[PDB]
């Protein structure tokens, strides 16, 4: 889904930060969930109520949990992102989606 | 923080309701003191000259 992959975007995101910083494949990649609240409200909008968009970033989380993507929020509000998310948003798969997308926008206009 | 609030958007709002009716005097021997003072004041710390 569209707002999935937003997500999934913004995952990858800090996914290529973490690898550049560490290299690749030295200990595991771990984000927290403070970090990934205001990248949404940029696109999503603020319903003006923490309760309420924690509780869609956390839908949107246990959705991609179902793909595979991140394990659920451990005690300290922290996910990993689980290395499959390097192969799912890569250049081939990006340039298709970037093609779609200008191509919904063409549409809207 | 599981917490509501009242936005600027209501503190306004509700300043203006409850000052159609019985809001405080601000015209009053207090105000034209306090006023006064402040006046003076002000105009004694702006021009530098010792």
């Amino acid at each position: 889904n569209l707002e999935q992959s937003l997500l999934v975007a913004i995952l990858r995101q800090h996914f290529v930060a973490w690898e550049q910083e560490s290299g690749t494949g030295a200990s595991q990649a771990q984000i927290a969930i403070d970090d990934l609240l205001p990248q949404l409200q940029i696109y999503l909008g603020d319903p003006g109520s923490e309760s309420k968009e924690r509780t869609r970033l956390l839908t949107l989380l246990d959705q991609l949990k179902g793909h595979g993507l991140v394990t659920s929020p451990d005690a300290h509000e922290r996910i990993v992102i689980r290395p499959i998310i390097a192969h799912l948003a890569d250049p081939i798969n990006l340039q298709a989606l970037l093609a779609w997308l200008r191509e919904q926008i063409a549409q809207q206009t | 923080d599981g917490r509501i609030f009242a936005t600027d958007a209501l503190e306004v709002a509700i300043t203006f309701v409850e000052s159609l009716d019985n809001r405080f005097m601000t015209s009053t021997a207090s105000r034209l003191s306090t006023v006064q003072r402040e006046i003076e004041n002000l105009e004694t710390r702006l021009n530098p000259n010792p």
